[PDB]
């Protein structure tokens, strides 16, 4: 079974199509708008290791001050998603500004523009992504986001940095 | 290999010497033969030699080996204590010649030491109160009628041979022999006629016809002259060797054996009465008849000089022909009594005994059982000239080179047994003293040997120490 | 003996009011495979009846009166004629025979009227509470009239007037009969 | 009589789970992971919601699941009462055929034991879970192969936990 | 007391001190005596088997020796006849000081000893026990 | 004693609150106050989440339910129903088994005065525009509140 | 068990009231209902069905409080709770179950002791299209919907119509999905 | 002249640290090793080199301290240098582990198949007890402690570890000492 | 008090080994590390810091499990807890606090015993750049970060550097508001 467990969380504005991004990537299969967390999983084979990426999906103004505090502390990866709708892209700035408060610096951060079918600009996302060293995607619901997920898993596994590497039918002397 | 080419190893052919010390001792304690007028003039006309004595001196040692190409003889001038100064100057001139001559040293030092030892043995009074080994025993009167000489010359020569002279000597004892030469033919017939007349009336007779040379074991004084500077025909060499063989095996050795028979029958400074048994023992040693020599010495227990020499040569007889036990009870106690006699004579008032017994021990088969005794005696002589004592140091180094247990020949097993470091230390001591009596090739050879044991260490190898000082010295 | 539960019959008695209101409504959603009928819920129906115009309210009230008339007209299968309605008719219809009975006019005064035991509205609307619980009295009115009907007394000779202002919901009921 | 023990890290996620009854594994390891993460979520929500009116110490049970305790002397780990550390977080969960008990640490590391006995039960549970925390400090922290929040893969820890639950169960 | 030295299994001196010609020849005398020291190393009864004591003589320079458990050889050219107990006590003291020297985790077994404290203290020990 | 009392309908809405404050016999608090709505949602989620857990770890006899949810600060109790009405009740650690009290409250206060009340709108769902978890209709029957507080007074 | 629990509740807990009074009550209710309907019985059946729905919607809460049963996922459990407890409490009849079709999405409940139509005899005009105890069908629909078992239920036989017995077919349409907040 | 090491004594300071502290230090030693060596062989020989350092000190420590009845003031006899293999291994059994791990080693077992082999066994390895599994490569540290401890005494060796669980002891470790042939040759020559 | 609890816990609730082994092992580690890094002692100090951090991040769990103390309400209580039970358990020593700066934000731990540094003299190149017990500094930082007390820790004095008595400055920067939800 699994030998390594990594934590990712995908977040964004409420109206963003987060679920269609997750589900195609997800495992075989509530808890959203009740505790603020929808959980998905994907097992993957990384250097012969059965490592599971557990993806957390959160939102809600009524529960913002409980999502931010507890579900960010031990993240091994962070994903920002915004639909191509512009309010979401503006909110991405405050998102990235409030991630670093709880998330440690060395967590990989990735950005996605979702649900193309282009009512927002394109170059602005790219340059703002390059500002904060952000691998950015411009995709719609698959669309090779799973490849970026596997790449992120590879990078975290690298950051772990763990090298894998007489009959004696004698006589007693006492 | 060739015994000649070890005693003169410096005249390319490096190998081991077999049992060389015993052969050296026999070669220096061989019978002495004299050599004698218009005849040396004939030689000078033919062969560039002042007198016949040198020409026959170039045929010393073992006759049967045909030394120039088992019984030895040495030749001395006509008839009529430890002079170590002569030995030292010999060493100096010899080493100077070696430096001029020589290039692996691994046997040159061995040969030079053995020659040193050989001359050290023969370095007592040339006619000792006791040691009869230097007495001429066969007087070879020589003539050549082919030049023109005649019977009356031989008559007068033998007449003059018949007896200032010493008291021990007895001219009737020495066996005369008439060497008659010729230059080939009727001269040979009249030589036989004269030989017939001489044998019937007077003695015996030897008929003698008439590439380089490398002599050995003449005596202390001739080698000095030798160091201040020939060829001959091979057939002449063979003829000389054959006539010497006839003399030694059919004229001298039979006379020896007749004499020994008479002595032993009559046995069941002084010149007779007690000279009998001591000379009997001396000639028993001379002919390798060791056990009778030992018995005769043991019966001889009746003085400041004679007794010490007798006990010394008794021990030498035991050595010359061997377990720990008899050394514990016979050899070393005998040597100790010999010492006691020598310090007694000093109180009244030695080195030869020590330098003899050292090599005699060193020549034995069981190196591990008794080499220690040779080391002890050599150390006892370290207590003599400097330049010889350097060779003694070298000899102790060679002795300590052979104190490894036979049962081995990292390296944890071998550390506690071998004494190679002491050998290196003594080699360096010899190198130092060689540097004193400035001799650059000798110290060079010593350092060459040292480098094996002393290269691995670094603290010793550093400057400010005699390794660096001596290495820079040779520049 | 014959026995059934009580909550069912009691709440069905309560529900004969939405019957009358609904029938006077549809005289003029939920589905069946053959019936996509237009339906209306219950509580909205009673709010409408209270809020309904007058003449429809008299028609509905007369309908409930007739329902109770038929309910009580045949109560002759358990064995003064007016007092028949007081002695044991309420021991079966409601269990509580009327506490206060008096004559000469006939007054019947009861407390803790059963079928409206649970019908209190929002806390601030007591007057609407009584004004909306009013129609449930007519079932006893029909019952008393029907039992009197055909039992040796003329229906028209007596008119039964019911109300409740008397002394959970202690506003007891009062009936007057001739 | 415990039927399951499992522990959860600060990040939110199962790191070790183990049953002790006969084939209760009707849930995937993925399902147990989701269950543990939902436990973390309801921990985050069960302290955020406290009564407006309000806007302790565990007695030492003697020998819960006992009789060289790794690095601990004595026949039992400790011998005095100690204190709770989650003051206003989820602590018990009774249910018609089981009773889940949960323990927490200052370091944000969470323990869960699902007993089947159905307050003294909570006290005994926290005592036992402190024993298991001692085992965690012994055989999971003194392991160089272990990455700080990835799942446990220790055999001595498994043996000790099973020994304790068979002492209890 | 003519020369003191401490030599390792590689046969290099980790430390030598010249107490106050022979001043030039002392190390070679020492390195020569090393062989008999090693010979007495492995012999039961060479009763402690580390205080060898007198081992060799060279012109009456009686060398004496003592062996540590790690094979370090404490050995000195004395000069004469030496006293057993005093020489043994001095050897014990310098062995203890060497053991304390060996504890330094930065110390290699082959590094020469260079702490001036060790030099001064073995000097004082010698003047306590020998002079 | 008791700290609160909540009733939630099956349509993911809170329909009754009671937040006792001063712990008196008739302590003044909040009833159907808007301020608790956020808290209501939170409580709902917590109950819902734990209910899911109890649905996962079912032995097999019956799909079971949560009885008590004790935090470090309080103890909760809940008596669900087939109709989907969650009857939540917060309290301290003083008393542990409120099952009889919840059963009585459901069976002779809610049943008596809400189910059997034609004026009372059962199911409290106007239409789809609010039915799917939104909408804040509450229960405000005079009889229900009066008798509920009357019976629940002795344990606060 | 369901049987013992139901008998305990009915015998000890709930009290008595005359069956014949209830039958007369339903006679009056259906008679005055069909009076104003000018003898049109399809409309009567529809309105009775709506009545039954509204009845069951409120009766179910009292039912669940009287017992302590949880929900039921499969229709078999609906069968046992209906036959053993629900009818046996509310009017004390133990109807049988038969005609279990495939998939267990349908089953026929037989109500021989039906007191709604106990002694009432219908006129020939009424026999054509009247369903006398349609209120029971509406109640079953409403109550089973209230549990999140959306259902369709209607008559298959009635003794009043000359059929073999009084039997009603309960047919599942879908099990309703438990909702969650947005 | 000021200094501490020569002034501070070396008599046994009978004071003890926690097993947990040394266990954590050992854990990070192994982890830091793992970070910077590819294969198992390099890892385990490096750890044995750490043990080599520890043992080369420890030999002198124990041998000098056992001498007693400024500590040279108290010593009337030094403990005999260990020449025979039997005596040095007896010292490793009854004094080295009695000191280092507070209990005498379980038993000293001389091999039978190969002669130079010898065996020293630990029932419950008191230092590596927290390493999970049975990847024996962890306790080469102890092997190093033996190796250097033997190595200065004059006994080159290739000491190594194996796990041979028996007798209801799941963690039993046998350290085998493989004396170099020259050691047995010296044993043959003398004695 | 803290004294009695720490004393009992060290006495008869933790395992005992010989401290010589511990100090010798640390000496081996640091000696080999110093040899590896080409005598560059800045890198040695940083590597020892990382080492100590990695030990402390785990040793916090053992400390809490063994002692099971409440939360730390102020830095003074953290200092007393440290000096009176932490070093008393693991290293079996009692450090001290002697520099209470303004705001009580900083405090200087005093290591009178320091068993890590027994029998150590430093090379003359290391005499002015290498801190020996820096692992015991990294441990304090790492372990106090796992209790959200973010502290910068360094050395000021060191007996091995010739000073009068070794000391370790511990300055709390900021109490992290990522504390556990409780
Ligand atoms: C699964 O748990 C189902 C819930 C329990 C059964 C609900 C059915 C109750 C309806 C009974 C109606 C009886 C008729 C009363 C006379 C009108
Ligand atoms: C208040 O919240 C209490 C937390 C205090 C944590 C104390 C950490 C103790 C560290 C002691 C040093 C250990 C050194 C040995 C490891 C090599």
């Amino acid at each position: 079974e699994y030998d390594y467990l990594f934590k990712l969380l995908l977040i964004g504005n409420s109206g963003v199509g987060k679920s269609c991004l997750l589900l195609r990537f997800s495992d075989d299969t509530d808890y959203i708008s009740t505790i603020g967390v929808d959980f998905k999983i994907k097992t993957v084979e990384l250097d012969g290791k059965t490592v599971k990426l557990q993806i957390w999906d959160t939102a809600g103004q009524e529960r913002f001050r409980t999502i931010t505090s507890s579900y960010y502390r031990g993240s091994h990866g962070i994903i920002i998603v915004y639909d191509v709708t512009q309010e979401s892209f503006n909110g991405v700035k405050m998102w990235l500004q409030e991630i670093d408060r709880y998330a440690t610096s060395t967590v990989l951060k990735l950005l996605v523009g979702n649900k193309c079918d282009r009512v927002v600009e394109y170059d602005v996302a790219k340059e703002f992504a390059d500002a904060n060293k952000m691998p950015f995607l411009e995709t719609s619901a698959s669309t090779n986001v799973e490849d970026a997920f596997l790449t992120m898993a590879r990078q975290i596994k690298e950051s772990m940095s763990q090298q894998n590497l007489v009959n004696l039918k004698g006589q007693s002397l006492t | 290999f060739s015994y000649e080419h070890y005693m003169n190893l410096l005249f390319s052919k490096e190998t081991v010497p077999p049992e060389i010390a015993k052969r050296i001792i026999s070669n220096a304690i061989a019978p002495v033969i004299t050599v004698t007028p218009l005849f040396d003039k004939h030689i000078q006309e033919t062969y560039k030699v002042d007198s016949l004595y040198m020409l026959l001196r170039f045929f010393g040692g073992c006759v049967s080996d045909r030394d120039q190409a088992s019984q030895y003889i040495r030749f001395t001038r006509p008839l009529g204590l430890f002079n170590y100064h002569s030995l030292e100057v010999f060493l100096d001139n010899y080493l100077k010649l070696v430096a001029a001559n020589t290039v692996p040293h691994n046997l040159l030092k061995k040969s030079i030491y053995h020659s040193f030892f050989s001359l050290a043995i023969s370095s007592t009074n040339n006619l000792s109160p006791y040691e009869t080994f230097n007495h001429p025993i066969l007087s070879l009167i020589a003539l050549d009628i082919s030049n023109g000489e005649v019977y009356e010359d031989a008559r007068d020569l033998l007449v003059n041979f018949k007896n200032n002279f010493p008291i021990f000597m007895n001219t009737n004892e020495m066996l005369p022999v008439f060497l008659l030469c010729y230059n080939d033919q009727e001269e040979f017939e009249k030589c036989q006629a004269l030989a017939k007349k001489l044998k019937k009336q007077l003695v015996e007779s030897i008929l003698l016809a008439l590439q380089l040379h490398q002599p050995v074991m003449s005596s202390l004084e001739e080698i000095l002259f030798f160091l201040q500077a020939t060829t001959l025909s091979l057939a002449l060499i063979n003829s000389i060797y054959d006539m010497l063989d006839y003399l030694v095996y059919d004229l001298m050795i039979p006379f020896m054996k007749r004499k020994v028979s008479f002595w032993e029958e009559t046995i069941l400074a002084s010149s007779s009465s007690e000279f009998l048994m001591r000379k009997l023992a001396d000639w028993s040693m001379m002919l390798s008849d060791f056990k009778t020599a030992y018995s005769t010495y043991e019966s001889l227990m009746d003085f400041p000089k004679y007794l010490a020499s007798c006990i010394e040569w008794c021990a030498v007889s035991l050595l010359m022909g061997v377990t720990v036990k008899m050394i514990k009870n016979d050899i070393n106690p005998l040597i100790e009594r010999a010492l006691a006699t020598y310090e007694n004579c000093s109180r009244i008032q030695e080195t030869r005994c020590m330098i003899l017994a050292s090599e005699l021990f060193l020549s034995l088969s069981n190196t591990w059982t008794s080499t220690p005794y040779a080391i002890q005696y050599l150390e006892t002589i370290l207590d003599l000239g400097p330049c010889s004592q350097i060779m003694v140091w070298e000899r102790l180094s060679d002795c300590y080179n052979l104190r490894v247990d036979p049962r081995i020949k990292e390296d944890i097993l071998s550390e506690g047994l071998t004494r190679r470091r002491k050998a290196a230390f003594f080699r360096l001591i010899a190198a130092k003293k060689w540097a004193e009596q400035k001799q650059w090739r000798q110290v060079s050879w010593c350092l060459k040997d040292i480098e094996s044991t002393y290269s691995e260490i670094k603290f010793l190898h550093g400057n400010g120490l005699i390794l660096s000082k001596l290495k820079n010295q040779l520049n | 003996l014959p026995k059934v539960s009580q909550s069912v019959y009691q709440m069905l008695l309560n529900e004969m009011v939405p019957l009358a209101m609904g029938i006077e409504r549809q005289i003029s959603l939920k589905i069946e495979e053959h019936h996509t009928v237009d339906i209306i819920r219950s509580h909205n129906l009673i709010h409408e009846l209270y809020k309904a115009d007058e003449e429809e309210k008299e028609k509905v009230l007369a309908r409930l009166r007739n329902i109770g008339f038929q309910i009580g007209l045949k109560l002759s299968e358990l064995l003064l004629i007016m007092k028949f309605i007081c002695r044991d008719v309420w021991k079966q219809i409601f269990g509580k025979q009327i506490d206060n009975l008096k004559t000469n006019t006939f007054y019947l005064l009861d407390y803790d009227y059963r079928p409206i035991q649970s019908f209190s509205l929002e806390e601030d609307a007591k007057n609407e509470e009584l004004k909306m619980i009013e129609p449930f009295l007519e079932i006893p009115v029909g019952i008393i009239r029907g039992v009197l009907s055909s039992l040796g007394y003329s229906s028209e000779e007596v008119i039964c007037l019911a109300s409740f202002i008397d002394r959970a919901f202690p506003k007891g009921v009062s009936f007057h009969v001739q | 009589a415990i039927e399951t023990i499992l522990v959860i890290n600060k990040s939110g996620g199962l790191i070790y789970q183990r049953n002790f009854t006969n084939d209760e594994q009707k849930l995937n390891s993925n399902e147990y992971l989701i269950l543990a993460s939902t436990l973390h979520g309801v921990f985050a929500i069960a302290s955020q919601l406290t009564p407006k009116a309000l806007q302790n110490t565990i007695p030492y049970i003697p020998y819960v699941g006992m009789s060289k305790l790794g690095s601990f002397k004595g026949d039992d780990f400790f011998k005095e009462p100690f204190t709770n550390w989650n003051k206003s977080g989820l602590r018990q969960l009774c249910t018609d055929q089981f009773t889940m008990f949960i323990y927490q640490t200052l370091t944000g590391l969470k323990f869960v034991a699902i007993s089947s006995s159905v307050n003294l039960a909570i006290q005994i549970a926290d005592n036992f879970l402190r024993k298991v925390y001692c085992l965690y400090s012994d055989y999971v922290m003194k392991d160089p192969s272990y990455s700080m929040e990835m799942p446990i893969r220790s055999n001595l820890f498994d043996e000790k936990v099973k020994k304790m639950v068979e002492n209890l169960q | 007391p003519q020369y003191f030295a401490i030599i390792g299994k590689k046969d290099n001196p980790v430390y030598e001190i010249e107490f106050t010609d022979l001043k030039e020849l002392n190390p070679f005398i020492l390195h020569a005596s090393l062989d008999i020291v090693e010979d007495l190393q492995w012999q039961i009864n060479p009763t402690d088997n580390c205080y060898l004591g007198k081992v060799d003589h060279f012109y009456g320079l009686a060398i004496t020796a003592y062996i540590s458990y790690s094979g370090m050889k404490f050995v000195m050219i004395h000069g004469v006849v030496i006293d057993d107990n005093n020489m043994r006590s001095f050897y014990q003291e310098v062995h203890e000081l060497y053991v304390k020297t060996l504890m330094n985790p930065f110390y290699k077994i082959t590094d020469p000893i260079r702490s001036p404290a060790f030099d001064s203290r073995v000097r004082t020990l010698a003047r306590k026990h020998l002079s | 004693g008791i700290y609160s009392f909540w009733i939630f309908d099956r349509h993911c809405n809170c329909i009754f609150d009671r937040e006792w404050t001063l712990a008196s016999n008739s302590a003044s608090g909040t009833i159907n106050s808007k301020q608790n709505e956020e808290d209501a949602k939170l409580l709902y989620g917590m109950i819902f989440s734990l209910r899911s857990i109890t649905q996962k770890l079912s032995k097999g006899s019956v799909k079971n339910d949560i009885r008590s949810i004790s935090t470090g600060k309080y103890r909760v109790h809940t008596y669900c129903t087939a109709s989907g009405l969650w009857f939540v009740l917060l309290s301290d650690f003083k008393q542990q088994s409120y099952t009889q009290v919840l059963q009585y409250i459901y069976s002779h206060i809610y049943v008596k005065y809400v189910s059997n009340n034609l004026l009372s709108p059962y199911d409290f769902a106007e239409n789809e525009n609010e039915m799917r978890g939104q909408g804040t209709r509450k229960i405000t029957n005079r009889n229900f509140i009066s008798v509920l507080e009357s019976f629940l007074a002795p344990m606060v | 068990s369901l049987k013992a629990m139901g008998e305990e509740i009915w015998k000890n807990k709930t009290e008595k009231i005359n069956t014949e009074l209830f039958t007369l009550t339903y006679g009056s209710i259906v008679a005055q209902l069909c009076q104003d309907y000018e003898r049109d019985f399809n409309k009567v059946n529809d309105h009775l069905y709506s009545m039954g729905y509204n009845i069951g919607c409120r009766l179910i809460e009292d039912f669940l409080a009287r017992t302590a049963l949880p929900r039921c996922e499969n229709l078999v459990k609906t069968s046992e709770v209906l036959s053993k407890c629900a009818f046996k409490i509310f009017l004390n009849i133990t109807p049988n179950i038969t005609n279990w079709s495939h998939n267990k999405d349908t089953f026929s409940l037989i109500l021989d002791e039906n007191p709604l139509a106990d002694f009432v005899e219908l006129p020939m005009d009424a026999m054509k299209s009247l369903w006398y105890s349609n209120i029971l069908c509406g109640v079953l629909k409403g109550s089973l919907e209230m549990v999140q078992l959306d259902c369709d239920v209607w008559f298959v036989s009635d003794i009043l119509r000359g059929d073999s017995q009084t039997e009603i077919k309960v047919k599942l349409n879908r099990i309703l999905k438990d909702e969650i907040p947005i | 002249i000021p200094s501490r090491i020569y002034s501070e004594s070396l008599l046994f300071k009978r004071q003890e640290a926690s097993l947990s502290a040394m266990a954590f230090l050992f854990q990070e030693m192994i982890s830091q090793l793992h970070r910077t060596c590819k294969t198992a062989g390099d890892f385990e020989t490096k750890l044995s080199d750490y043990g080599h350092n520890i043992g080369i000190r420890l030999l002198e420590l124990l041998n000098f301290r056992a001498s007693v009845s400024s500590l040279s003031n108290y010593i009337t006899k030094m403990r005999r240098r260990d020449l025979k293999i039997l005596d040095i291994l007896q010292f490793i059994h009854g004094t080295l582990w009695s000191y280092l791990f507070n209990h005498v080693s379980d038993d000293l077992v001389k091999s039978s198949e190969r002669d130079n082999e010898y065996m020293i066994v630990d029932n419950f390895p008191t230092l590596t007890q927290f390493i999970p599994g049975e990847n024996v490569s962890c306790e080469y540290f102890v092997c190093g402690i033996i190796k250097g401890f033997l190595f200065n005494a004059g006994f080159p060796c290739g000491v190594t570890a194996h796990r041979m669980p028996q007798g209801g002891h799941s963690q039993r470790t046998v350290y085998l000492i493989q004396f170099d042939r020259q050691v047995l040759d010296r044993e043959g020559l003398r004695f």
